[PDB]
């Protein structure tokens, strides 16, 4: 995929990011990523338990309070159909999935801070 | 270095805190003008005791319209509920259609914010300095925030616009009440900014205030009541300050004029004070003696 | 060798913010979602107001060298010289009285306190908001003196005594000047914990 | 939950224009307990009640969130897990309430 | 030749800092890719310290030949004296019940702290992440004990016993001037694995 | 391309080496490359799987973190051609190609710390 690096290139503007993004406009959201992860690889099986599931919507939840706090956030996940991902990623509950999930995220954040002021 | 301060409340002193409460949880006097401030757990609980919760509840999602209808004095009334009970869940009381309160602290005891204290030091210091940098000294002098006022301290006034004829804005206000005596801290880092040098800057913005303001409401009947009452040279001297919000705008006429147009935008193309009832004097609001020791 | 234990109890008498982790929140202890007061912040409020009180020159402020006294009582290396921190701040967690009472008395944890922006010759009201804990609140603290000379304890501590008093007349946290900071200490306890030392 | 939320978006005003000024001290209340006896939760219906007065929006609010019974059946089980459960719910109305806005 | 197994649990008092890894992250282990306190922290500041407790010449200072009785405990073997430890530190875990009450609560085992570096004659105070472990979460460890002589094993343990309270009002990790690292020891249990020695009467606290 | 190689010696400027680059901060890469060189080393066939492909995407996310969290590493591997050479790898997706990379990466690696303050 990494369908990331082509977002981040198309959003250098005029040398805005995303109308003025910035890593550090990011950080509990990969912080929780970052904790669901750890969690996520302490797992064995594939199948993941209800209260991941729940911790799943809870950083769903994180992301709509962090769009709509943050318009340059909000363009950001728009875009990078983040909130499609993750809903895709709720119905399918699959632990490969989201460790693609993962490393998705990680690009993005690690493209972005790539351009940066 | 470091100084403590005592605050004489001359005239009523409010500060906006953004909580406007309506006629939901107040219970007032059409015959004795007071209002009881009321305990939310308390009242519930006593309704709860009397299994009428569903009534309070049903009365409160729909009002009756009716004005005489409308009101929780009324609601307790044809819910019976003693003027002993009704009494007895009344969280505290002071002398309407919404409230304002003052700010409250989680102990719920009402204090002046030492922002709006250092904002009405530095607007002085602004006016007679002409802004000599106050942008840098504003970090080098700080002010503690008040230490807590006891209820009754407290009083409800009626917004007056004092003018040729006294007008009465619709809605009121809870303010301290006279003469109230608060003392806070503060501490001085920038010595070149003496507590003197505060003290005649003060001093000069209230005179200057005095010739820009006070004088022109002459003619007034309850304008030159408050003037008379206490001297106004003798009020010059001392440090007077106008505190927190409801302080008239202002706190060249011509450019006066523009301004006033400008930040009013009838208003797109008027002194605030409040009239007691119980000796028939009126108070602008915000004016306070400052001293230092 | 010998280490002296410090046990005290901080009680904040104006509104306070530390707000590390910032709508501009404060620091808390996530096994309690409980404020603190990050002992960092107590030693970094302390050497800056020692080093007021004593010399502090301009040059001493650009290269950071601080007075002897003050580098020597809370260690700094940075000039070359080797120099162990004599004294450890610790963090410090809100009281079980405190906490009690607060449940029993239906006591708010924070407040959030308006802070409204008006401009001259516009007069715009762009209110902020800014979190504060609970005035009056106490915390239990620890300060862990460590002995490395049988002669420096008297001094050192003479300093910390000080300095204290110096804490409670100044403001902790951000915002300092417009009324947050300003704590008091209460029920200080000296007991040395290892050694022999005579307190 | 986000279902209620996206489909009260009257085409976009939420409940005829909601605002989180509104559910502030809700909000406060909601945190409070959950630092943490049945009668403070009393005391939240009790609250519910007050804003929905304040607000016809907030009222309508509630009653598509079925507020009120959810409340009623918490303080039924006094189980500690529900009422959080519970809150987690209403931060995420709130939350989703914030995303769909003006 | 018989060996004295000690087990216990470290619970972390203040936040907790090693920084091996490093922006700059601690030391976080990788089959569970949790954080764990290597063993070779606790083994240097437990040193560092009991050193310290006895005496120490400038001289003795130079190139770390220290007190004979800790030498014994932990062995030098460099001016060609025959030492090999006899008490060996092991590394520490994150114990399952930590991990099982903080996901019953949901929780983090690591926070990320801010902090503001003030620069004097500059007023900028720069920010700086720190990362440390949680408050209340525990660690198990076990110590191993070799007795190479057996009318010093009293003596022995009277160190160490010195050196386990000197670590609870000690901090152990990174910079913990600043407030981190405080730490504590409970349910110590002494059993000996090997051999057939007593240790019932020999206790640490 | 081994005027990439020999060009190391060619940025010995003064007294720093590619603008200050220490091994400090390319250990990660280091470690990256050659955990991916064992599992080559267990791959018997020449066709690459596709897990190892994303593999070497994670790489090269990677490459693009480092360059953005440092400068000097920056210009190393904008100027010894790093990001051209990963993508050709990615794309012959052939396992012999792959460790010739892996091999001047040792060379440009060990050179560099042949010159070190």
């Amino acid at each position: 995929m990494t369908f990331a690096h082509e977002v981040v290139k198309s959003n250098v503007k005029n040398q805005v990011l995303f109308n003025g993004l910035t890593t550090s406009k990011l950080r509990n959201l990969m912080e929780q990523v970052n904790r669901l992860y750890t969690i996520a690889f302490n797992s064995n099986e594939d199948q993941l338990n209800e209260e991941f599931i729940d911790e799943l919507e809870y950083l769903k939840i994180k992301f709509y309070y962090e769009a709509g706090r943050e318009k340059s956030v909000d363009e950001f996940l728009k875009k990078t159909l983040m909130f499609p991902i993750i809903d895709r990623v709720i119905k399918k509950e699959s632990k490969k999935f989201f460790l693609d999930y993962c490393k998705y995220f990680e690009a993005l954040v690690a493209y972005a801070k790539y351009y940066q002021k | 270095k470091n100084y403590e301060v005592v605050i004489k409340t001359l005239g009523p002193i409010h500060i906006g805190s953004g909580q406007v409460m309506k006629k939901q949880d107040y219970i007032y006097d059409f015959y004795n003008s007071k209002v009881y401030m009321i305990n939310g757990n308390k009242l519930v609980k006593f309704l709860k005791r009397k299994n009428l919760l569903y009534t309070y509840q049903n009365f409160l999602r729909y009002p009756p319209k009716n004005p005489r209808e409308n009101g929780l004095k009324d609601y307790l009334d044809a819910q019976n509920v003693k003027q002993s009970e009704w009494e007895a869940f009344v969280s505290y009381s002071e002398k309407l259609n919404d409230l304002h309160l003052m700010v409250r602290d989680g102990q719920n005891k009402v204090y002046l914010p030492g922002s709006s204290i250092k904002g009405a030091i530095k607007t002085t210091l602004v006016s007679k300095y002409n802004n000599e940098k106050n942008k840098d000294i504003y970090s080098k002098i700080k002010v503690s925030d008040s230490k807590p006022i006891d209820e009754s301290n407290l009083a409800i006034y009626q917004k007056i616009d004092i003018n040729k004829s006294e007008k009465s804005m619709p809605l009121y206000r809870e303010c301290i009440d006279v003469n109230t005596e608060i003392k806070f801290k503060l501490t001085i880092e920038d010595e070149i900014y003496s507590i003197n040098e505060i003290e005649q800057s003060i001093q000069d913005f209230y005179k200057n205030y005095y010739d820009k303001w006070l004088v022109g409401f002459k003619e007034t009947k309850g304008g030159r009541r408050f003037a008379l009452e206490g001297g106004i040279p003798d009020v010059l001297n001392q440090n007077i300050l106008f505190l927190g919000a409801g302080t008239g705008f202002v706190s060249n006429r011509k450019q006066a004029k523009q301004d006033s147009f400008e930040i009013l935008t009838k208003m797109k193309e008027a002194l605030k004070g409040t009239t007691n009832q119980s000796r028939h004097t009126s108070y602008q609001q915000g004016m306070c003696k400052v001293s230092f020791q | 060798y010998s280490k002296i234990k410090i046990s005290g109890t901080i009680e904040v008498v104006t509104g306070l913010h530390i707000g590390g982790g910032g709508d501009s929140p404060v620091v808390r202890d996530l096994q309690t979602k409980l404020p603190i007061i990050p002992g960092s912040s107590i030693k970094g409020k302390m050497r800056n107001l020692l080093a007021k009180h004593f010399g502090l020159k301009m040059k001493q402020e650009s290269h950071n060298q601080d007075d002897e006294r003050v580098l020597r009582l809370f260690g700094s290396s940075e000039k070359g010289n080797i120099q162990r921190a004599r004294l450890q701040i610790s963090d410090a967690f809100f009281s079980e009285k405190t906490k009690e009472h607060f449940a029993q008395n239906d006591i708010a944890y924070t407040e959030t306190k308006f802070e409204n922006t008006i401009n001259r010759l516009t007069a715009v009201a762009n209110p902020r908001q800014i979190e504060r804990v609970t005035r009056g609140s106490e915390f239990d603290f620890v300060f862990i003196y460590n002995v490395d000379e049988e002669s420096q304890v008297e001094d050192d501590f003479e300093n910390i005594e000080k300095a204290i008093h110096l804490l409670e007349n100044d403001y902790l946290g951000g915002g300092g000047t417009r009324g947050n900071g300003r704590i008091q200490f209460k029920d200080t306890n000296i007991e040395t914990v290892v050694g022999e030392y005579d307190s």
